[PDB]
Formats: C-alpha cells, structure tokens, sequence
C-alpha cells in the first residue's frame, strides 16, 4: 500500500537501462528497466503513480544456455534519468515494476531481486 | 562475488 504502476501503450524497442534478476517458482526472471522519450512522466502532483509499459514476456537464454524469462519494462527517459541519481526512486521503481507485471500476467515474483551490475539488457534488440 | 548471470551483452 504505497505507490503502483500505471500501465500506457508502447512500441518498443525503447532503450535499454538496466538490468533486474530475480525468480517465480519455476525459474528465473529478468526485468529490464528501460526508458524512452515516447512515454510520459509521472504527473506533477498538487498535494506516486508511475507510468510504464509491461512488455511481454520473452524467453532468453542464461549465461548456461537455459532458458528464462525477460519483461521490458520502459518509463519516461526524462524520469529515468531521476532514477539513475537516486537509490530511493530507483528501488521503489523497481518493485512497483515487479508489481505490475505480477498484476498483469498473474506471476509471483520474489521480492528480494538482485541488480546486474555488467548487463544492462536480458536479450536483444 | 559476481552473479552467474552478470555479463555485459551488448544488445
């Protein structure tokens, strides 16, 4: 009960950012938080609800050759830039993205993720 | 101690 995602339409590829790994009960899960100029801020508020697009899952490969799941998340680049400055927005970023694509495609994700710090990007573009 | 996963991949 603190803040959540909003999901708005997107066409993608946007532009990779960073990287998020963490797990379902069958196996591993990436979330690749990326940005673009096309997708709006979060609006200015008088007295948060983030805006960001919940790709569909696509299967990867890991660094074994098997194969997980990825979802590209994508905010404002604008905002993202915000984020990159900030260990509070980025984090609570990151959750309320975990918790968007928990809501959207029925998934349970484990809270404690771990960051990438080497790969940006789980797949291609 | 790194990842098993946290390699640079340029996409």
């Amino acid at each position: 009960a603190h803040s959540a995602a909003l999901e708005v339409l997107f066409q993608g590829p946007g532009q990779p950012g960073f990287c998020i790994k963490t797990n379902s009960s069958e196996g591993k899960v990436f979330i690749n938080i990326c940005h673009s100029p096309s997708i709006p801020p979060p609006a200015d508020v008088t007295e948060f609800r983030i805006p960001m697009s919940l790709g569909e899952p696509h299967a990867e490969l890991d660094a074994k050759g098997q194969g997980c799941t990825a979802y590209d998340v994508a905010v404002n680049s604008d905002f993202y830039r915000r984020m990159q400055n900030s260990d509070f927005l980025r984090e609570l970023v990151i959750t309320i993205a975990r918790e968007g694509l928990e809501d959207k495609y029925n998934l349970q994700l484990n809270p404690e993720w771990r960051m990438m710090k080497n790969r940006p990007f789980m797949g291609s573009i | 101690a790194l990842d098993s996963d946290d390699e640079f991949v340029p996409y």
